């Protein structure tokens, strides 16, 4: 009963922490190649582009977080109980 | 032409953008610049003649 449970709570909350962290490093990469070549072209331009990047990486590291929540909820607190 | 060298002048400065690139415009601009040149050039002599 419990030992399989949790042994597939393991499992995917493993999965969730690898998506989420395989999404918000790229997905920073992405953003943070857009900044240092917009502040490479022109540096006087870094003020005014940490308003979209911060945008951009707000709705990212979102996603990571949703997904840290559940892996608590999967290890922590399982579902299936 | 001779290419000279004057100055970097400014210091770090912003890019410049080319499109499509630098060399396509530079190759399309020379010609320009010749005749740009032969005009004046025959505009001078022009206000010369009449002095
Ligand atoms: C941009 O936000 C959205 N746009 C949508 C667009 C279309 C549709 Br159809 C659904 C959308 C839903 C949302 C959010 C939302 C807001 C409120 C309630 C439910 C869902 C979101 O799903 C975004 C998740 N992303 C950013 C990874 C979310 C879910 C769970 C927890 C969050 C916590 C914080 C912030 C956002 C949270």
């Amino acid at each position: 009963m419990d030992p399989t449970i949790a042994a597939g709570a393991l499992i995917g909350g493993g999965l969730i922490m690898a998506g989420g962290a395989i999404g918000a490093g790229i997905g920073d990469g992405v953003a943070g190649n857009a900044l240092i070549s917009g502040v490479a072209r022109q540096p006087e331009a870094q003020g005014r582009l940490f308003t979209p990047f911060f945008i951009t990486v707000g709705l990212v590291e979102a996603a990571y977080f949703i997904n840290l929540a559940f892996m608590a909820l999967f290890v922590f607190a399982t579902p299936v109980k | 032409m001779v290419v000279e060298y004057v100055e970097e002048d400014i210091g770090p400065r912003t890019l410049y953008s080319f499109e499509p690139d630098a060399t396509m415009l530079f190759e399309s601009l020379l010609p320009r610049y010749l005749t740009t040149r032969v005009y004046a050039a025959l505009l001078e002599s022009a206000a010369s003649e009449l002095a």
